[PDB]
């Protein structure tokens, strides 16, 4: 159980940089991290982190969530 | 842990949960006063939870002890996760829940190990378990490992798991134990997704650090 909004289905298909700003505005406790789709990541669990995975066109490729 | 199984209470006595309000990483108890975890699990005000099985229900074996200090490896690279190892000193000694021995030699590819943790149990989507999860998995050849993650594997890392996918560690498992024949050989560290084909788990190679561990404990 983390705090605030947890998932952004509406952002799939949006530009990464744009989604990151929206995410950080809608949940002030997280930082959005834009990564290329398929980027390797640490295996910790966080309530203050939202990965935003983008394809080569910088488009959000999957639902960003707090994790 | 995805594709694993319920360990059962007290079957992994060295397993530690790091808690900062919530469970965020695992760790391994190496003696009554010291825990080994991943450097990227560092934060201030860590509470160490030993004797946990179900992390959401107090069942009777828990010892919750504050971390008095958390020493990150001097050469830890937060970007590449090279030297992803951290020592945590307990404010008071744990009651011996038991410690796991350090390795005297590095394990070889093909060796069967036990990986465990309270990490996500889904390759896709999300599910966080109450009780401790275990996975038996082999160390993979340095050749396989490098091919899976070109340009990213250092001499301080090894891959373990299944190239065919389906069984892996996952977010929430970092810092936790990879134990092979009674010795702590690895620390859950990183990977691409969880349990994806040709994307096995990458682990800190504990045998490279035995000396740093001893010296660090002795001077702190
Ligand atoms: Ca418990």
């Amino acid at each position: 159980q983390c705090s605030g909004k947890q998932e952004w289905p509406e952002l799939v298909g949006e530009r990464g940089s744009k989604a990151a700003k929206i995410i950080e505005n809608e949940n002030e406790d997280v930082r959005a991290i834009v990564l290329p789709e398929g980027s390797a990541v640490p295996r910790d669990l966080r309530c203050d982190r939202v990965w935003v995975f983008v394809d080569e066109r910088g488009v959000v490729v999957d639902t960003p969530v707090v994790m | 842990i995805v594709g694993g199984y319920t360990c059962g209470a007290n079957t992994v006595p060295y397993q530690v949960s790091l808690n900062s309000g919530y469970h965020f990483c695992g760790g391994s108890l190496i003696n009554s006063q010291w825990v080994v975890s991943a450097a990227h699990c560092y934060k201030s005000g860590i509470q160490v939870r030993l004797g946990e099985d179900n992390i959401n229900v107090v069942e009777g074996n828990e010892q919750f002890i504050s971390a008095s200090k958390s020493i990150v490896h001097p050469s830890y690279n937060s970007n590449t996760l090279n030297n992803d190892i951290m020592l945590i000193k307990l404010k008071s000694a744990a009651s011996l829940v038991a410690s796991i021995s350090l390795p005297t030699s590095c394990a070889s590819a093909g060796t069967q190990c036990l990986i465990s943790g309270w990490g996500n149990t889904k390759s896709s989507g999300t599910s966080y378990p109450d009780v401790l999860k275990c996975l038996k998995a082999p160390i993979l050849s340095d050749s396989s490992c490098k091919s899976a993650y070109p340009g990213q594997i250092t001499s301080n890392m090894f891959c373990a798991g299944y190239l065919e996918g389906g069984k892996d560690s996952c977010q929430g498992d970092s810092g936790g134990p990879v134990v092979c024949s009674g010795k702590l050989q690895g620390i859950v560290s990183w990977g691409s997704g969880c349990a994806q084909k040709n994307k096995p788990g990458v682990y800190t190679k504990v045998c490279n650090y035995v000396s740093w561990i001893k010296q660090t404990i002795a001077s702190n």
